[PDB]
């Protein structure tokens, strides 16, 4: 008739992702009912298939008999909340009076939050991941010493002017966000905002950022996704005239009102580089320790 | 009514199975298509259904009594085949999820137990020189193997120091010979971006990979192949161009 | 649901099997603790419940292609054995029914059938001199052998001029190669007596006996072994003393 | 709570025997009803597993 | 309840089966007594009922790994056989239906493909001299063999110029040994006549034949045979006379 039926029945465009599973809240640690005996053919728990690929639904009710136990153990220290926000270090920017690194006072850091490893590891553990920041900056000397001298911390996002000098033009911070402190005042904190172009930041892109031929040389760009790619990180002295003292500045991140996504396997290989999973072939390690036989301990 | 047999029928195509496991729904979440809150482009989509929504078959590996284990990158796998890999080509957004089937049968007096598992954002790492002292890069031909796929340096540490020894956690099935000969895996559309270029970005990783090794006495049949089947659903391309490939 | 597949939780023991006949209740009569009507006692009994009441392995007999099948005597298996045998040491009376799986399981290409069966007061007789003119009587390791058990004199006659022809009277279950793997007997306390010493008197005997023989062909296992487990039921003792055994 | 659950539903001390099966009356040997022919697929009396 | 598991329970007959096809009910219909309109002889029917209305093992063939395939003509094969065939021959009239149930059985490591088929009116042509001019006739142990049966000149051609390729219209059941042992045919009296005289006229003829071989590596069992067994349903006699045969 009209129209055609295969239109009208026709279940493309279907929006809403049918949810086979719907969450439940569990603020106590599941509670343990009484067991008694049972011999019966045909009710068997204990037996499963691995193949299907579920984890077992056996209950411990059902294995032995068990006593009452009102569980009332606090999920909370188990939330993703609870569990990143844990300020941890991910950047240390050096600023020595003479050396092979920056020695005039002005450092370069586009952000990135791998290359140290503690922190990495255990944001590595999900795919995607979104949330708020809260950075601190600790000031000081190689020795620890603290020093009368005045910092400027600048934000300096992707495609804004990068300083080139201790004493560029771009330092005028006339729209990018940068801070002024001294060594004498305790560490500055901020709070930094959600800005990726995408849903979640990426600690996997699995894939190339360009199009056209990926011949040898546009080979090490495979796993860019400039989506987390925020921008870089920028010091001053201040200027003009160089500084008097060897200075020494750690970033810390702490992640608040997160929401990570997708689960992954957890890393058991010593990184090597920051935004590439590479490691050392020859030197390949078991992921934890091992023993002599399998029939002692 | 039963578990164990199951049959797939998607767009023209259909597939029987007689000794399977549950079906596996990926992340507990059928796939759909994309609601009109998460999209951003104002293209309006094509959604060709039947032609490019059903099952394709890629490849067969042999399962040799010594085999490492492969894997395959998603949606690179099918960007040179059928009518669903034309539509990849001539857009730049590209949407689906969808249904692998995975198949290797036995005897009964053969034994092993492969080891299906689809990995999502599945980045690939480089041995660093064999002591950990260069920045080198895998080829197109390892991180886009396509059609015929790519062997496992090591299987162990899955190319990007990361432990098969804790692969299950995204969506798996085993294939265990003594009672199993196919596993199915029906993945939603899983990104943080309504769309993508399906040609850059690869969405996931299919891992085939045997744990306790294929086994079998002096019998009548030494060749095990393993097959790759998957089927497109709910598919959507925008940003419509020229003919556009590797 | 199904008949064959089965599951026995007693306490902190569990027992799976996936090729069993139905279980057989005894007497049709479940076992049950001492009314205040049939004991006579005044004391009060100890029921220890999960710490007693659970399964037991004590012994796994090698059936070979010409054996002539063995017996165990009830309750004296465990006397010595966890902390069922502990109270039965320490105490006098005794009362409980026990939930005997015998198995025993080999291939397809095997082939036999044993003869589980519980018979009450199962007494032993000797071989009388051969000739007939001795009153000789079995020593204690034939009568108690406890955990190891005993091998049949004779299996046509039961060492005791009754026939196993007639067995299958008393509570059995057959274990066939073809179709089972696993016999399941549950018994009540059967005495006349409400309680019992438990070190003296056997309340029954079980009878592991086959009577179409195993056979093989030079296959890869010739090694097939019979394991007995037990659970005490409803397990009661009272008369309190000093640790006495045998 | 009070008391203990695992001794308010626990059977111990349970008394009567859990009988399985009851006597019935069988003064007269068992009668014999009519059958006809049957030839179906599922209801297989024969066949038994002992 | 289960489709394989039978029971065919007729008189005093008893066929158990466990590994069966679904019963075949011939043209969709079951047998019948002749009604008073269909009828035409004024003479009261004898139906003897259970005495004659049985089971019958009448042939066992031995399937070769070559053979040709045999066939057995209805209801010539009981003439000589029970009680049923003494009432066929001291009648004219007879009239009733069958319950075939043809069976072989072999093990999981066999192969083949039985064809079990009633085709009825099954007229028997000859080899017309090899070259085609000559107009002989089949003997009458060909046409009316009975007890042994007769193995076909050429299985192609079923003897009279019609092809086994379409042999599947007329009421059938394959036993195919990898899932069935056994086939069942159920016939109603497929005749243009209420009555017929049995010894003169064959209602239908029976053509039990391979067409996918026999097959077996070098194992413990080469002697496979094919039973044919069948039994006379709803049989109606008329016209008593005395005894008179072939
Ligand atoms: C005042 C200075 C504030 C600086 C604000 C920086 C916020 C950046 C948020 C973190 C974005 C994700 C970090 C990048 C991910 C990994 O490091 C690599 N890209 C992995 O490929």
């Amino acid at each position: 008739g009209d129209r055609v039926a295969d239109v009208i029945e026709s279940s493309i465009g279907d929006s809403v992702s049918r949810a086979l599973t719907h969450a439940l809240p569990a603020p106590t640690g599941q509670n343990t009912q009484v067991s008694s005996h049972r011999l019966d053919t045909g009710k068997v728990p204990a037996l499963q298939a691995a193949e299907i690929g579920a984890s077992s639904n056996a209950s411990d009710e059902s294995m032995i008999e068990t006593r009452c136990v009102l569980n009332s153990h606090s999920t909370a220290e188990t939330t993703l909340d609870s569990f990143f926000s844990r300020a941890g270090l991910v950047g240390e920017i050096d600023l020595p009076l003479e050396g092979t690194t920056n020695p005039n006072g002005y450092a370069n850091w586009d952000i990135d939050i791998t290359g140290y490893a503690q922190m990495r590891r255990k944001v590595e553990l999900f795919t995607y991941m979104r949330f708020d920041a809260e950075f601190t900056f600790v000031a000081c000397t190689p020795t620890g010493e603290v020093v009368p001298q005045l910092l400027q911390y600048m934000f300096v996002p992707p495609g804004a002017p990068k300083p080139d000098s201790r004493e560029s033009l771009a330092w005028q911070t006339a729209t990018n966000p940068s801070v002024f402190v001294k060594l004498s005042d305790p560490p500055a904190q901020v709070s930094v905002p959600f800005m990726s172009p995408a849903s979640a930041y990426q600690w996997f892109y699995d894939g190339y950022p360009t199009f056209g031929e990926h011949k040898q040389e546009k080979d090490l760009e495979y796993g860019a996704c400039p989506n987390n790619m925020m921008g870089t990180f920028s010091v001053r002295t201040v200027g003009t005239s160089k500084s008097k003292y060897p200075l020494v500045v750690r970033i810390y991140m702490r992640m608040k009102h997160v929401r990570a996504w997708i689960p992954r396997p957890m890393r058991n290989q010593n990184y090597l580089f920051k935004a590439n999973p590479n490691y050392a072939g020859n030197s390949i390690k078991p992921t934890g320790a091992s023993r002599t036989a399998i029939t002692t301990l | 009514y039963s578990d164990r047999v199951a049959q797939l029928t998607i767009g023209n195509s259909t597939i029987t199975t007689q000794e399977a496991a549950n079906i596996i729904v990926g992340y507990g979440e059928w796939p759909s298509y994309c609601s009109d809150s998460d999209a951003t482009a104002v293209d309006k989509p094509t959604r060709p259904d039947v032609s490019v929504n059903r099952f394709y078959t890629l490849d067969t590996k042999l399962w040799e009594k010594s085999s490492k284990g492969w894997y395959w990158k998603f949606p690179d796998v099918l960007t040179e085949t059928g009518v669903f890999g034309q539509n990849a080509q001539f857009h730049y957004l590209y949407r689906s999820g969808f249904c692998i089937h995975v198949q290797c049968n036995a005897s009964k007096f053969h034994q092993g137990a492969l080891l299906v598992a689809v990995l999502p954002e599945y980045v690939i790492g480089t041995v660093a020189g064999g002591t950990g002292t260069e920045d080198s890069h895998p080829p197109y031909k390892q991180t886009q193997p396509g059609a015929d796929g790519f062997e496992l340096q090591h299987p162990y540490v899955l190319d990007a120091g990361i432990p098969i020894s804790q692969l299950t956690v995204c969506p798996h099935q085993w294939i265990n010979l003594r009672t199993n000969n196919c596993a199915t895996i029906i993945v939603p559309y899983i990104n943080a971006l309504p769309f993508d270029s399906a040609l850059n970005h690869c969405n996931f990783g299919l891992l085939v990979v045997p744990i306790s090794p294929l086994d079998y006495d002096q019998g009548a049949t030494p060749v095990i192949p393993i097959t790759i089947t998957l089927a497109p659903m709910c598919s959507e391309f925008a940003g419509l161009r020229q003919a556009v490939t590797q």
